[PDB]
């Protein structure tokens, strides 16, 4: 019973849709808070207009939380299982197991509605970090469990699309999108034991009445082993497709398959083993141990470097091929007047200053200036709220018609422009506003404009969030219209769906192959990042699992 | 064709940015010791 | 042409990397510095303190709010503060400004920040743990200390002060 022959012969595109589709609706829902949540920071209060919209919102608080949950873990999970999963399978044009695939999306989906009606039904305003003693319902617990654990079933979807290419491949060195797939899942498995452990020890029995305390420093400590790489696992998807497919966007060539290789092997190596950057200001942790993490958090910044370069090199080689000019002339001469293109380009402009950043951040001395400050959220609307969702709104474009059939008209694509022009102006603009708010010491996660008097030097730059909250509304507003227009429309050219996917070439050298041979030793590199963690975070867990100290907890909303 | 320009140009962006951030709050964190 | 340009770029790859991480490294060598001066004193102390969160504030250090502030030292002056579901405990807390304050700092409830406005004094609160960070401060006036850690519907109002007397 399937009227498209396509999705016969392709039924991973059918797969993959629903995983988009449910996740820019999640993408919509969380980011209508998020206007309000910038005027509230340009100390304006406009959250009876919403209250008054939105009923079933009850504080700012909750609708934080849904902003932080739907944006920050939804969204970005399911745009992660779709390209970490098609795109490798294109590439090898191979099958995915479709009856695990299928399940893996009842899962995600199942398990988003059991969690979001506590959500909806303020029975879990926690955030997205779900700090004990605060204590939420237990389908809120449940349902992330079962959402997370959906990407198990995908990392072994992946897994086995590589052995099985492997075995009709001997001797050959794993396809590039598949080998960044592969690390890139393998990374998440080792880096998903945090969150798995905690969920498994207290989470959940806690929330279902088997134990009244938990640990907040172990608890914590868990979350964040996890809670580092996660952001990564935002990440990768997004650098995939700007290695892969953005070359070609642009008019050029991946300039170099090996330094792509090597920027992903850095990732599956060091993002797990750096999570108490997260912990400077905690207690109960080693200073030793802190530094040391401070250290390979430096390290974790490397890949971004040489992806900053690899990258760059490749757009400037595109421009030229293009007829580029001078020092700057192959930027002109790149492709403006396409979405795809420019999205991830404004992206990766604004991720300079969000690296930063994340590089003061990581100094661990210095995260005691900017800690718990309008600054970190500054930092990463920089990183997820723009690079990830910039490039994932851009490859709608040729990923929506290469899925659907349906094409995109010339208003769409100009719609499109405006979208992403805003968007990424609208960002950056509030990018100013929170670090400059956040060194002027204002805390986040905080309704502020509550307490109105309490941050007068805080001025100026609070224009700056009044401002964004606004220009980002219009864009949001805009996105809603046109990705609805698209996924509305009936035009239907069966042939654009049956396209190949507009992978881009890649130059090779005579030095890759022994490079790229090594790194193709995936089981070694794979057993080398588990001793890493276990080398990193054994020492103090074992500290922490000796001198339990479990709390009662508490709901304070 | 030759050396990478642009590339080097956007790295040496990048390298200033992560300098006045760097620098910048390492200022502060003494001014507050 | 193309062949050309690999070789520039995987050169000047080779190139950048050095580079960056040199700059990390000196970076890293800043950081020790740091860690070697006065101005570390704001980590928080690494070794395990329990405590039970359900008898701070009747047994114990932290129960009468009267005796908060202790010399224990020539000019050292141990501050036994208590964060607590929308406020500061005690309120304000006064010092001696040029002496060591060490700040042992525990909640009775959930996850509070401790941040007081213009110093490095940044530290997470947790319930059943002694938060222990060691300042000096060298300039007197009221300091305002703001909760930086989502703690309820009374977060916003979380505030404390400290005074330092010339
Ligand atoms: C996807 C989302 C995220 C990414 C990526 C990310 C990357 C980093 N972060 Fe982070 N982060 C921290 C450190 C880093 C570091 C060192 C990096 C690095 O991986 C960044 C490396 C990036 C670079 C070195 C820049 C490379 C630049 C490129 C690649 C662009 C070049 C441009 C081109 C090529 C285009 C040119 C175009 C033309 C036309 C010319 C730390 C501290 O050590 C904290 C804790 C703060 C605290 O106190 O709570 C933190 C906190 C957060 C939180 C808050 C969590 C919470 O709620 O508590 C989030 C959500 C987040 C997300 C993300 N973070 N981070
Ligand atoms: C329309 C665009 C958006 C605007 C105007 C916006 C605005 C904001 C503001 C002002 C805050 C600070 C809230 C506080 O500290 O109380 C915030 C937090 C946050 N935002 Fe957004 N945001 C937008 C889009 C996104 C997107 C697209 C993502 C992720 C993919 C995202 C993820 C987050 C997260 C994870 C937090 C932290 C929540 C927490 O601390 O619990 N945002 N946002
Ligand atoms: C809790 C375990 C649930 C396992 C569910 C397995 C369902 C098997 C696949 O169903 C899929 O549903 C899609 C619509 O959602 C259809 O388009 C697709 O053709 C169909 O194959
Ligand atoms: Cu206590 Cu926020
Ligand atoms: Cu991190």
């Amino acid at each position: 019973s399937e009227i498209s022959r396509v999705y016969e012969a392709y039924p991973e595109k059918k797969a993959t849709l629903y995983f988009l589709v449910l996740g820019f609706l999640a993408l919509i829902v969380g980011s209508l808070f998020g206007p309000f949540q910038a005027l509230n920071y340009g100390n304006v209060d406009a959250y009876p207009l919403l209250k008054r919209l939105l009923p079933f919102v009850q504080s700012y608080y909750q609708g934080l939380t849904l902003h932080g949950v739907l944006n920050a873990i939804v969204f970005t999970q399911l745009f992660a299982q779709a390209i970490m999963v098609y795109l490798p399978a294109r590439e090898l044009n191979m099958r995915p197991n479709m009856g695990l695939m299928w399940l893996s999306w009842w899962m995600a989906f199942i398990g988003l509605v059991v969690a979001a009606l506590p959500l909806l039904a303020n029975e879990a305003t926690v955030l997205y970090t779900f700090y004990p003693p605060l204590k939420g319902h237990w389908a809120f617990y449940l349902g992330a469990s079962v959402f997370v654990l959906s990407t198990w079933v995908s990392i072994y979807i992946v897994l086995d699309l590589w052995r099985r290419w492997k075995a009709a491949n001997p001797g050959k060195v794993t396809p590039l999108v598949t080998y960044m797939a592969v690390v890139f899942w393998l990374m998440w498995f080792l880096a998903s034991l945090g969150l798995v452990l905690e969920a498994v020890l207290f989470l959940l029995p806690w929330s279902f009445g088997l134990v009244e305390g938990v640990d907040p420093l172990v608890a914590r400590t868990l979350f964040w082993w996890t809670g580092h790489p996660i952001v990564y696992f935002w990440l990768l998807p997004a650098y995939a497709i700007i290695y892969t497919i953005l070359p070609k966007q642009a008019g050029g060539k991946l300039v170099s398959d090996p330094m792509a290789r090597l920027a992903f092997l850095l990732f599956l190596l060091l993002s797990t083993p750096v999570g108490f950057h997260h912990q400077f200001a905690d207690p109960g942790i080693d200073p030793t141990w802190k530094m040391i993490h401070s250290v390979l958090t430096l390290f974790v910044a490397v890949p971004s470097l040489m992806t900053a370069f690899t990258v760059a090199a490749s757009l400037e080689f595109a421009g030229r091929l293009r007829g580029g000019r001078g020092l700057f002339g192959w930027i002109r001469a790149l492709p403006w007047d396409n979405p795809a293109f420019v999205a991830p380009v404004l992206g990766l402009l604004g991720f300079i200053p969000g690296g930063a950043g994340g590089i003061v951040n990581a100094s661990f001395t210095l995260d005691y200036v900017v800690h718990n400050t309008a600054w970190v959220p500054g930092h990463f609307h920089l990183q997820v709220a723009s690079l990830v969702t910039l490039t994932a709104m851009g490859s709608l474009y040729w990923l929506l018609p290469n899925l659907t059939g349906k094409p995109i008209s010339d208003a769409q694509r100009r719609l499109g422009l405006a979208v992403v022009w805003l968007w990424f102006l609208g960002m950056m603009i509030m990018a100013v506003g929170l670090h400059w708010a956040g060194l002027l010491n204002v805390p986040r996660r905080a309704y502020i404009a509550q307490v109105p008097d309490a941050y007068p030097h805080a001025a100026v730059p609070m224009v700056f969030n009044v401002l964004a909250g606004i220009v980002l509304l219009v864009a949001l507003l805009l996105f809603i219209y046109g990705l609805f227009s698209v996924l509305l429309s009936r035009e239907r050219k069966p042939e654009l769906a049956e396209a190949p996917l507009p992978f881009a070439e890649v130059i090779s050298g005579p030095e890759d192959r022994r490079l790229v041979l090594a790194m193709d030793r995936i089981g070694f590199w794979f057993a080398v990042a588990a001793i890493l963690v276990v080398l990193a975070y054994g020492p103090t867990l074992v500290q922490l699992f000796g001198h339990l100290n479990p709390v009662p907890g508490w709901r304070l909303w | 064709e030759e050396k990478p320009k642009g590339a080097l140009a956007v790295i040496l962006v990048l390298t200033l940015t992560i300098l006045v951030f760097w620098l910048g709050v390492y200022a502060v964190f003494f001014a507050r010791g | 042409d193309e062949h050309k340009a690999h070789k520039a770029i995987l050169a000047y790859e080779k190139g950048w990397l050095a580079f960056s991480l040199a700059m990390l490294f000196v970076f890293i060598a800043l950081i020790a510095y740091t860690l070697a001066t006065h101005t570390a004193g704001v980590i928080p102390a690494g070794k395990l303190e329990r405590v039970d969160p359900t008898t701070v504030r009747q047994e114990g250090p932290w129960a009468d709010p009267a005796q908060a502030v202790v010399q224990t030292g020539p000019n050292q002056y141990t501050v036994y503060v208590l964060a607590f579901a929308f406020g500061y405990q005690p309120n304000p807390i006064e010092v001696p400004q040029g002496a060591e304050i060490v700040f042992k700092i525990t909640s009775p409830d959930v996850i509070h920040g401790f941040h007081v406005e213009g110093t490095n004094i940044n530290v997470e609160v947790l319930p059943g743990e002694v938060s222990t960070v060691r300042y000096t401060f060298k300039r007197p006036g009221e300091y305002r200390i703001i909760c930086n850690q989502y703690c309820g519907l009374g977060h916003q109002n979380m505030f404390g002060t400290i005074v330092v007397k010339e």
